[PDB]
């Protein structure tokens, strides 16, 4: 009848958070923590380039198989795309309007990680590194938008 | 000895000393009326025994004599019903012709024009045709003779008095202590062998000896008047041994395990009988004896007054995982404390029991002729898939009320009940995710259709033709069940329904029972379904987990089960209780099951109903579902519409009040929002200034005219709202499905 | 902290939720529980704004008449 | 903050205090309507506006009375 | 919207010859249902259906909205604020510990519209559908045939 | 002493009162210098539930 | 009676977590820590969900929120007759006593405690709004 699995958060039974397998498995935790929304050492143009590629190739898919042109043979792939672009530019003005309005207070309070070691605060969560950030997030999701478009254009098994 | 009978004699005494005031069994409402919320409050809290008495003894034969209570006036109804299909029925009629003549078992009194509404059904015979398939059921029974309902009649009369006696004994006279009943392993014990095992083998009998001779002859033509009665098939074997060979092998074959003998009238044949349209009364016979066998071995699981057994605490304590702490501790201590939480599960599987009643009945009609009288098979589905759902609803509600008042958090540390209200918040925010996104994915598809088609691009919308959103793991499960008597059923003949796949059984003409396809539109409307559900369940379980306290309210169990609001405080704290929650469940239950019956209804006239006279099955609808039911403009037109014209043409003729209950059900629904849209603040500074007028003419009354409760005007606002648009349905449903079906 | 947008009204603007926004959407019009307001103030504003409500009755009098002159037959 | 009252036909039942359940109520001595307490309400910055405490107050009508002004995050019940 | 319906009933029955209809019909709400709600509506639902559509499919579109903004607006006069606020706490909770989600942060926090609020909001939801529904069933029922 | 007696029948003059012009009668009469001190019971309560209220000497007349 | 220091050194309840704890409003803009003095280990309820056992001894508990603090207040001082006095803690670790401000209940007259937003007159007494128009912001006749 013992070890029991779910644990509160660090230890912490007020705060709230109960972790739990799928929060805090090593696996989990593991690919959590690899991807470049929680890399706070990288600048925050270069995540925002990785997460708008990922984002713009994504979500040309829906506009391409599934758009009003979708049926017209070869006007489907390039109007998906250029959908895709027209939402990857609409992201881009909300990531910029959204660094206007969120960083602006600065929070003096501070960052550990569930192990005790006083990590710095996240560049990304400041006005100027969501600025670059959502200059990133445009560059990439529109270049991820044009790869799908190429992918679409030469992938051997493309149906 | 541990599990006995254990009673007090002559507890209360008889008399009605206490009839004669009112709101004696509460402290509060005892000193008497000073306002008129006091004789509100005498009703509502009638029936709440828990919060009359704090020792579980006293609500526990409260409970019990009031059971016996409701089940004498069960036995009444049920009674009433035999008598009216004895005394006011066509039911001889019927029996001759059940294909032609209309079921009736009510007729009017021809007083103020109402004669009108004896219609003529058939059988030389004029009333209101009845959807209660009572005739179907009792020609199952084989009871072929008025008399027969007539003496049921008068039985079921003895058994209410009966009831009643046992009430007002087991109460006054004799009435059992907490220990009595808190012997739940007798009580399952008894109630799996004695009620559902005695009770399904004692039916079996029945059905062995009364039903199957008697609609075997039914079924060769045998007028009803030269059928042997039931007693003559009991003493002269001879009549059965003709009728089945293996009574010519009295009980022996049971007794030395040649049972296969028994396969005359024992079967596994499947499917439906092609003369009457209705399972095969053999099949149904070998059912009860199984589930009679399998019960009765059921009953002999829990340990009572001799060691074999087991305790159901061991079992529950001795269930218990890594993930989920102590487990089921503190569990059977819950439920042999809290007459709630029995309520409340209670409630939630007779409930869902019910609407597997409603799906099992329809796809597997029981009872000869029920599948071509469409009418009692819409009626039938849709009051148990209402009764159900209410159920359910309360089932919601009583949990709410054990969390409140019989929740004691020393008993509960880490078992499961303590980890569930830890982690309400990822219950209740998981489920409201997929309530929007089923919500959105569900819904959103029946508007992107309405765009679509309203723009004129047919070719864009969620169809069986443009973009297919095949219902493929059901269509699969159907190929599965009707595949399975070759494979995995062998000494099946058939499938158990026709729904699964393969050919149609029409008797008279009408459909019985034909497969049924799915494509996009069942797809979009499951989804839906689901939605609704998954939101009913979203606002019970919020009200369950969050009855004691939430982020809003940390001391919302003080505040109580049934209360209104903290304040306009915290932005405004109104429909913060668990029983606002059930309030607003039970619009949402609404919501979902009106959509469950038009999902049947559209279905069944379009997909299954219907006539084959010529070469090929001529529809009610003519399967419009398939292509119309896309959009919501639909279900307007080809449904809410179109099929609503033989209930407002329906004046002047016999379902005329099927038409009137339409126009008077609109008007209660919309009366409801009176009380639903309002509040009460409004309503008592209008009754003062009426109460000035009063007073002017000194006719204000001794008890103050106040407005109702906060809580009670949500409560008529539902109540009206439930009623009106329930039976707007059903007056709607019963005038189409008579006229056309 | 406190924001901007309800320059009427400085209760709402230290509304730290989003019941600031719909207040000040609808307290905009309320001149007379507007803060610092005067009655002059407040009978000036109206003037202000039965001149805009005005402008906006004859500009879409123009709207209708230009797209029944352009769109129309 | 919302604007708690407090009103001279206060008999000091201490009601409102003991329904109060943010502790912006409490009861002094003689320095109020008369003498044999009085109630008061200096903690009004933690109220929330339910009242509880003129829901309790046994007076004609209420003696505390709670008029609902600007909100913030102690006086909607926020934990966020 | 009774004198409305008197008003279009009267003069749909005045301009199609059939006063008579009215004369008849309009002494009992099963009349003013069936002949009038009912009749014609026949156009109008048919705007567009799985076989094509017309120039009142815009009407019919418009009619469907406001039975949808009508009913909405129920959602803000039947269910009240508490329900909601918990509602809106537990979403916070979801948002404040989803990874990659938090990340993303409110600068006002959410809470229930309030009681006045989702007042003037519900009733605006109501009228609006009110508005636009009878808007469109004139509109439609008077195109249709005219 | 002040006010009226402790069985008589007073009709209350208070304006926000719920027995404005509403006949009660007296329990008792605190002889301090408190104000309101008259203190009326009422066969009839009040929208809290309340059949008792303190009122003043110039809130209360005879009948 | 002077004004207690809080003690970070005091025990919590054994509670085995819940997520009705802490949000980012502790992390921002405050929370609420609760502490009392028990005889004995007893199964409590949390007002965030749940039930946890107090420690024979001191006890300590953080809050999000005042109204938790005194409803776990009321629910000690009713159902196990206990003493328990809470504070308000700021992010930057500045600490504000809260409820027994005075030491006693608030009530219990303490005898020196000043009267606030006592209006000396009835209630029927007040201004109509006409008085109290444009006093700048919008104010109630109460004032
Ligand atoms: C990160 C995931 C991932 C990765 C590494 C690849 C990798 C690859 N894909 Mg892609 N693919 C993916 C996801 C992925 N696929 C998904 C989710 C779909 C849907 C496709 C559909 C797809 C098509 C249709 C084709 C590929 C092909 C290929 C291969 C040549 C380009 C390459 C190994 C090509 C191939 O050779 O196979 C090709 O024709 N992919
Ligand atoms: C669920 C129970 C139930 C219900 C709803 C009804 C309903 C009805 N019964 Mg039935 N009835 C019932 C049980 C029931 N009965 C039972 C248990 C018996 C056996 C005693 C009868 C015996 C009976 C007779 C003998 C007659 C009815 C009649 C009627 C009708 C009018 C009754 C009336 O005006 O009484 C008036 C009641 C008061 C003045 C009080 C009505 C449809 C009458 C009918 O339908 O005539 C055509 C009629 O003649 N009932
Ligand atoms: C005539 C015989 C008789 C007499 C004199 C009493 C006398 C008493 N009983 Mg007992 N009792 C009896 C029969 C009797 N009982 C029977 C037959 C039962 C079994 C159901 C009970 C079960 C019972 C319980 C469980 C309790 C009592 C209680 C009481 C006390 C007050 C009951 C009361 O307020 O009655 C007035 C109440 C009624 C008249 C209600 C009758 C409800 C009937 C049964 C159902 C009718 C439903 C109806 C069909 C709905 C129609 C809908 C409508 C809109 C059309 C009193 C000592 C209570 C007690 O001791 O508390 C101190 C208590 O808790 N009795
Ligand atoms: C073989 C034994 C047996 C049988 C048949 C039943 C049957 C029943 N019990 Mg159970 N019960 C039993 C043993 C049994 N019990 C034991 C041993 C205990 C003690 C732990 C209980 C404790 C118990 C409680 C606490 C309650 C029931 C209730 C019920 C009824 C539920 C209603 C229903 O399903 O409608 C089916 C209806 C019928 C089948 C109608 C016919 C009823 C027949 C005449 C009575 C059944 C035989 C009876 C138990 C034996 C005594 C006969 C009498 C002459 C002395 C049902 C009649 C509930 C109820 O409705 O209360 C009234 C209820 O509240 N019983
Ligand atoms: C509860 C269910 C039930 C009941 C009551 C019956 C009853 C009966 N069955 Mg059926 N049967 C059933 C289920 C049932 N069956 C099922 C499930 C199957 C499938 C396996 C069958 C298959 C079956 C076959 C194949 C046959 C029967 C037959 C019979 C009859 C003969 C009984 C017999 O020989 O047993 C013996 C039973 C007893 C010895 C008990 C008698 C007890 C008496 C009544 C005691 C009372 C005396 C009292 C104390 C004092 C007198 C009082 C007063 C006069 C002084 C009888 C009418 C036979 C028959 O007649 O066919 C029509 C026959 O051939 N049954
Ligand atoms: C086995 C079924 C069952 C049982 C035994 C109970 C028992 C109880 N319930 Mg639960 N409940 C149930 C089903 C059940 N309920 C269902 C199905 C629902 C969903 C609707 C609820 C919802 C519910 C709530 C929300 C509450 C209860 C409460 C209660 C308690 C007091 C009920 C009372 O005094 O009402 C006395 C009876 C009435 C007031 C009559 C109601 C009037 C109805 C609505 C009229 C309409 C019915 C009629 C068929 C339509 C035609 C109208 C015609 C006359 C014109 C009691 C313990 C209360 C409680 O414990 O709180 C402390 C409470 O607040 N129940
Ligand atoms: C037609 C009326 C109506 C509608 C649309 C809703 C909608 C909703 N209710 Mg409400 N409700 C209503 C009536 C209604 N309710 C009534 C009458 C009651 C009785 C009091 C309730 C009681 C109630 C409760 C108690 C609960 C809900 C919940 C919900 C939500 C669940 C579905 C969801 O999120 O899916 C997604 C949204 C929809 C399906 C709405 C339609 C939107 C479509 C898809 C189009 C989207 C437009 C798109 C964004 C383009 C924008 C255009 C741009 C110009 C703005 C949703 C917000 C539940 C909730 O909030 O938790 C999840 C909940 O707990 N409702
Ligand atoms: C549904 C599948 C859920 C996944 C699953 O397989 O759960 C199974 C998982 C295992 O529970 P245990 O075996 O530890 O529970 C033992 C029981 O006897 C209860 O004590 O249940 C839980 O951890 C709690 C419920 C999780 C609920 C998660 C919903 C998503
Ligand atoms: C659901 C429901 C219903 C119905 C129901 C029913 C119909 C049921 C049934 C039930 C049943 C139908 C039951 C039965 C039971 C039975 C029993 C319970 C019996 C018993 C018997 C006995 C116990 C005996 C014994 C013995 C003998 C005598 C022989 C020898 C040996 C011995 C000793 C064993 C209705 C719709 C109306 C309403 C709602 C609810
Ligand atoms: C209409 C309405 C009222 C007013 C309803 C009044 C108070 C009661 C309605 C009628 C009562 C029941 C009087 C009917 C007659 C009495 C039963 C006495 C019988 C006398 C003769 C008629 C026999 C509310 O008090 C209310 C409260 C909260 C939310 C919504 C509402 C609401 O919509
Ligand atoms: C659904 C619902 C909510 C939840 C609604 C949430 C909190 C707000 C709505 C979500 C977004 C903001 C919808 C916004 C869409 C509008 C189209 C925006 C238009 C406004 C601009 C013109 C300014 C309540 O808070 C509520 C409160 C009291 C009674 C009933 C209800 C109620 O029914
Ligand atoms: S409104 Fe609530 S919190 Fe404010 S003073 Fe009154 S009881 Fe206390
Ligand atoms: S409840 Fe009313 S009368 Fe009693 S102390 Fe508080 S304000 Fe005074």
């Amino acid at each position: 009848k013992k070890a029991q699995v779910i644990s509160p958060v660090n230890g912490d039974p007020f705060v709230g958070m109960l972790e739990t397998p799928v929060t805090s498995a090593p696996i989990v935790a593991t690919y959590l923590s690899n991807l470049p929304a929680y890399r706070t050492g990288v600048a925050p143009v270069l995540r925002g380039v990785e997460i708008g590629l990922a984002h713009g190739f994504l979500l040309a898919g829906p506009f391409i198989k599934l758009g009003p042109l979708r049926n017209v043979p070869e006007t489907a792939e390039i109007a998906g795309s250029l959908s895709a672009a027209g939402l990857v530019l609409i992201l881009a003005l909300c990531l910029s309007i959204y660094g206007s309005a969120q960083f602006q207070s600065t929070p003096s309070i501070g960052v550990k990680t569930l192990s005790g070691r006083s990590v710095a605060r996240d560049p990304l969560f400041s006005a100027d590194g969501w600025s670059e950030f959502a200059a990133g997030f445009l560059v990439g999701g529109e270049a991820g938008v044009a790869w799908a478009y190429v992918c679409t254009q030469i992938l051997p098994y493309y149906s | 000895k541990k599990v006995k009978i254990a009673v007090d004699r002559n507890p209360v005494e008889t008399s009605f000393e206490k009839w004669a005031k009112p709101g004696h069994f509460s402290r509060t409402l005892s000193k008497g009326p000073n306002t008129t919320t006091w004789i509100w409050n005498l009703h509502a809290d009638a029936h709440d025994f828990d919060s009359h008495t704090s020792d579980l003894e006293e609500i526990s034969r409260k409970v019990f004599s009031a059971h016996f209570g409701q089940l004498g006036i069960i036995f009444i109804w049920l009674s009433g019903m035999y008598f009216h299909g004895a005394r006011f029925s066509n039911y001889e009629a019927w029996l001759s012709d059940p294909t032609h003549i209309k079921p009736s078992a009510q007729v009017v009194w021809p007083i103020v024009g109402q004669e009108i509404l004896n219609g003529d059904v058939g059988g030389g015979f004029q009333g209101i045709q009845i959807t209660s398939g009572f005739f179907q059921l009792w020609r199952a029974s084989g009871i072929t003779s008025e008399l027969q309902l007539y003496t049921t009649a008068i039985g079921g009369l003895v058994m209410a008095a009966a009831m009643f006696f046992a009430g007002w004994f087991h109460y006054h006279k004799a009435a059992p202590k907490l220990e009595w009943f808190q012997n739940v392993e007798s009580m399952l014990n008894h109630h799996l062998g004695g009620l559902l095992g005695l009770g399904s083998l004692a039916w079996a009998g029945h059905q062995i000896h009364v039903s199957l001779p008697v609609n075997k002859l039914l079924d060769a033509g045998v007028d009803p008047k030269e059928i042997p009665l039931p007693h003559d098939l009991l003493l002269n074997r001879a009549i059965m041994a003709d009728l089945y060979p293996s009574f010519a092998k009295g009980i022996a074959p049971f007794f030395t395990l040649n049972w296969s003998e028994y396969s005359d009238f024992l079967t596994f044949k499947g499917g439906l009988n092609p003369v009457t349209g209705g399972l095969w009364l053999s099949d149904t016979a070998h059912h009860h004896v199984a589930i009679a066998v399998l019960f009765l071995v059921a009953g002999h699981m829990y340990r009572t007054n001799w060691g074999i057994g087991h305790s159901m605490k061991e079992i529950l304590e001795a269930h218990r995982g890594p993930f989920t702490g102590e487990g089921h501790v503190g569990l059977y201590e819950i439920l042999t404390t809290s007459w709630h939480a029995q309520l409340a599960i209670n409630l939630a599987l007779f409930g869902s029991l019910s609407i597997i009643v409603a799906h099992h009945m329809y796809a597997m009609p029981p009872y000869p002729y029920l599948a071509t009288d469409y009418g009692t098979q819409l009626s039938l589905f849709t009051h148990h898939t209402w009764i159900g759902g209410f159920c359910i609803v309360g089932a919601g509600a009583h949990a709410a009320i054990f969390m409140v008042r019989d929740y004691d958090p020393t008993n509960n540390y880490n078992n499961l009940l303590d980890r569930v209200i830890r982690h309400r918040d990822a219950i209740i925010s998981h489920l409201n995710w997929v309530c929007i996104f089923l919500g959105f994915h569900s819904f959103g598809l029946y508007i992107h259709n309405d765009t679509m088609s309203a723009l004129g691009r047919p070719q864009d919308m969620f169809s069986d033709t443009a973009i297919q959103l095949q219902p493929v793991f059901a269509q699969w499960i159907q190929n599965t069940h009707f595949l399975a008597p070759q494979l995995t059923a062998p000494n099946a003949l058939a499938a158990t329904s026709l729904t699964w796949g393969g050919d149609l059984v029409a008797v008279g003409g009408k459909v019985a029972m034909m497969p049924i396809s799915l494509g996009t539109s069942d797809f979009m409307v499951h989804h839906i379904h689901a939605f609704t559900i998954h939101v009913t369940v979203l606002i019970l379980l919020k009200g369950v987990l969050f009855a004691r306290s939430s982020r809003l309210i940390p001391d919302k169990a003080n505040l109580g089960f049934r209360f209104p609001c903290d304040g306009p405080g915290r932005g405004g704290t109104c429909q913060v209780s668990a029983w606002d929650h059930v309030f607003l469940g039970l619009f949402w239950m609404y919501n979902s099951l009106s959509i469950v019956i038009f999902h049947f209804s559209w279905k069944m006239q379009s997909d299954v109903w219907g006539t084959v006279t010529a070469s090929g099955v001529s529809h009610i609808t003519g399967g419009n579902f398939a292509q119309s039911a896309n959009t919501i403009n639909g279900w307007l037109r080809d449904f809410l519409w179109a099929q609503s014209s033989q209930v407002i043409q329906s004046y002047g003729s016999a379902l005329s009040a099927y038409g009137l209950i339409f126009l008077g059900a609109h008007f209660v629904w919309a009366f409801s929002l009176m009380f639903l849209f309002s509040g009460r603040g409004y309503w008592q500074e209008l009754i003062e200034s009426i109460v000035w007028a009063h007073n002017k003419l000194k006719v204000a009354p001794a008890i103050q005219p106040r407005a109702l409760s906060i809580t009670q005007g949500r409560a008529v606002g539902v109540a009206h709202y439930l009623l009106g648009g329930i039976a707007t349905t059903w007056s709607f449903f019963l005038a189409r499905i008579i006229s056309v079906g | 902290a406190t924001k901007l947008f309800p320059k009427f009204s400085q209760g709402l603007a230290q509304d730290p939720t989003t019941r600031r926004i719909w207040y000040g959407l609808a307290m905009a019009h309320d001149f007379e529980s507007h803060d610092g307001m005067t009655e002059e103030n407040l009978y000036q504003k109206i003037f202000a704004s039965h001149f805009g409500q005005l402008s906006i009755i004859f500009l879409w009098t123009s709207g209708n008449l230009f797209h029944v002159a352009w769109q129309g037959n | 903050a919302h604007i708690v009252k407090i009103y001279d036909t206060c008999i000091g039942c201490t009601q409102c205090v003991r329904a109060c359940p943010l502790d912006v109520l409490e009861m002094v001595p003689w320095d109020g309507c008369k003498a044999s307490q009085m109630a008061s309400a200096p903690r009004t910055e933690d109220c929330v506006g339910c009242k509880r405490c003129e829901t309790a107050c046994p007076t004609d009508f209420l003696s505390v009375r709670v008029y609902l002004g600007s909100e913030s995050t102690r006086s909607m019940g926020l934990s966020y | 919207g009774w004198v409305t319906f008197y008003w279009h009933w009267k003069h749909l029955t005045l301009w199609q010859g059939n006063v008579a209809q009215f004369d008849e019909s309009s002494t009992y709400l099963m009349g003013w249902l069936r002949d009038y709600l009912w009749l014609n509506s026949s156009q109008l639902i048919n705007g567009y259906n799985p076989f094509g559509m017309n120039s009142l499919s815009v009407w019919a579109w418009t009619f469907l909205f406001g039975h949808l903004i009508y009913a909405t607006g129920f959602m803000f006069l039947i269910s009240w604020r508490g329900y909601w606020q918990e509602l809106i706490e537990t979403l916070v909770w979801a948002h404040e510990k989803t990874p990659l989600a938090n990340l993303v942060y409110w600068k006002d926090k959410p809470v229930a519209l309030s009681i006045v609020q989702a007042r003037l909001v519900g009733l605006a939801h109501f009228s609006v559908g009110y508005i636009f529904t009878y808007a469109a069933f004139l509109i439609a029922s008077t195109s249709g045939r005219f | 002493e002040v006010g009226p007696k402790r069985g008589s029948l007073v009709k209350i003059l208070r304006p926000e009162s719920y027995w404005f012009n509403q006949v009660g009668k007296v329990v008792s009469v605190d002889q301090s210098g408190v104000r309101y001190p008259v203190v009326v019971r009422f066969e009839n309560q009040n929208y809290a539930g309340v059949t008792t209220n303190n009122y003043a000497l110039d809130e209360v007349v005879a009948a | 009676w002077t004004v207690p220091t809080l003690n970070p050194d005091t025990p919590s309840p054994i509670f085995g977590g819940s997520t009705g704890g802490l949000l980012r409003k502790a992390q921002t803009e405050e929370f609420y820590v609760i502490t009392w003095e028990a005889k004995k280990e007893q199964i409590f309820e949390m007002p965030t969900g749940g039930a946890a056992i107090m420690r024979q001894g001191p006890n300590l508990l953080k809050f999000g929120k005042k109204e938790q603090c005194l409803a776990l207040t009321t629910q000690l001082r009713n159902k196990f007759k206990l003493t328990p006095c809470f504070y308000r803690v700021f992010p930057d670790g500045k600490v504000q006593y809260l409820h027994p401000a005075d030491g006693v209940y608030p009530e219990k007259v303490n005898a020196g405690r000043v009267g606030a937003n006592q209006n000396m007159r009835r209630i029927g007494q007040n201004v109509n709004p006409i008085k109290v128009k444009f006093s700048g912001r919008m104010m109630s006749p109460a004032e």
